[PDB]
């Protein structure tokens, strides 16, 4: 639900 | 010595900053006065040119027209949403980009970013704005100041704050190297409701402070407490935020025809 946490998690 | 390594690390920002950020400044400065030789932003200063210059581009951009049946106001006021969606990421991809910030808990990561965004938003949209009006699109638009005010309640006066911020703001001439530790110092703020280790955090804000206010020092030696004035240009971007919360509030007490972007909801929940 956390979008911030997936667009943390994606590769550079 | 340790300065060095504090010269280094505002380098290492800056072209950081220069790699998340399209329009930089400089650019926007280049184009609110003169230089451009090549823009020539359509000026949007009232409802006629609005519709003659709704960004024109056939549309290019994802989601297309169909925006319709809302009036203007909601339809600008979206259009700053979407922006600020754009923003969200482009400062995400930079704060990553501070030495630390990726070895920090996750969801501290994730607070940092949910309480530093917007403070970091008006920050830089005050590098696109002058009293007059706001740069819109990567300076291919520029919106009066005045036009944004017409706007009906409560939408009439939503920039009204950004831009008394901006013109004291811009007064004290930060150029593009100053901005990207200033924004550093602000996302490493500590002081977040929820952090889960404060320590980490602090440790990496002390550093870019030190690292602020040598570049302020070396980059502005005849501004006597730029490095204080600064600090509290802070405080005042948090009451900024909140002031504009409850605008947002104001806002879905009238309209259940905006509808908030998802990641502007998730920023917004129990933020304020
Ligand atoms: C007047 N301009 C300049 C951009 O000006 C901005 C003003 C406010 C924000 C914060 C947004 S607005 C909101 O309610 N929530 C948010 O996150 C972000 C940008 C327009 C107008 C239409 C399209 C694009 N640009």
């Amino acid at each position: 639900p956390s979008i911030l946490k997936k667009i943390l998690l994606e590769e550079p | 010595p340790e300065s060095a390594d504090l010269r280094a690390l505002a380098k290492h920002l800056y072209d950081s900053y220069i790699k998340s950020f399209p329009l930089t400044k400089a650019k926007a400065r280049a184009i609110l006065t003169g230089k451009t030789t090549d823009k020539s932003p359509f000026v949007i200063y009232d409802m006629n040119s609005l519709m003659m210059g709704e960004d024109k581009i056939k549309f290019k951009h994802i989601t297309p027209l169909q925006e319709q049946s809302k009036e203007v106001a909601i339809r600008i006021f979206q259009g700053c949403q979407f922006r600020s969606v754009e923003a969200v990421q482009e400062i995400t991809e930079y704060a990553k980009s501070i030495p630390g910030f990726v070895n920090l808990d996750l969801n501290d990561q994730v607070t940092l970013l949910k309480y530093g965004v917007h403070e970091i938003i008006y920050t830089m949209l005050a590098s696109l704005m002058n009293k007059d009006g706001v740069l819109i699109s990567e300076g291919q638009g520029f919106m009066t100041r005045e036009f944004l005010k017409s706007l009906r309640k409560p939408f009439g006066d939503f920039m009204e704050p950004k831009f008394e911020f901006a013109v004291k703001f811009n007064a004290l001439e930060l150029d593009d190297s100053d901005l990207a530790i200033f924004i550093a110092v602000i996302i490493l703020s500590g002081d977040r409701p929820g952090l889960l280790n404060v320590k980490p955090i602090e440790d990496i804000q002390d550093n870019l402070l030190q690292a602020l206010e040598l570049q302020l020092k070396l980059n502005h030696p005849e501004s006597s407490q730029l490095f204080a004035k600064l600090l509290q240009k802070m405080t005042d971007l948090r009451q900024i935020v909140t002031e504009h919360v409850q605008l947002l509030q104001v806002i879905k007490k009238t309209e259940t025809d905006m509808s908030l972007h998802p990641l502007l909801q998730e920023i917004y929940k129990d933020l304020y």
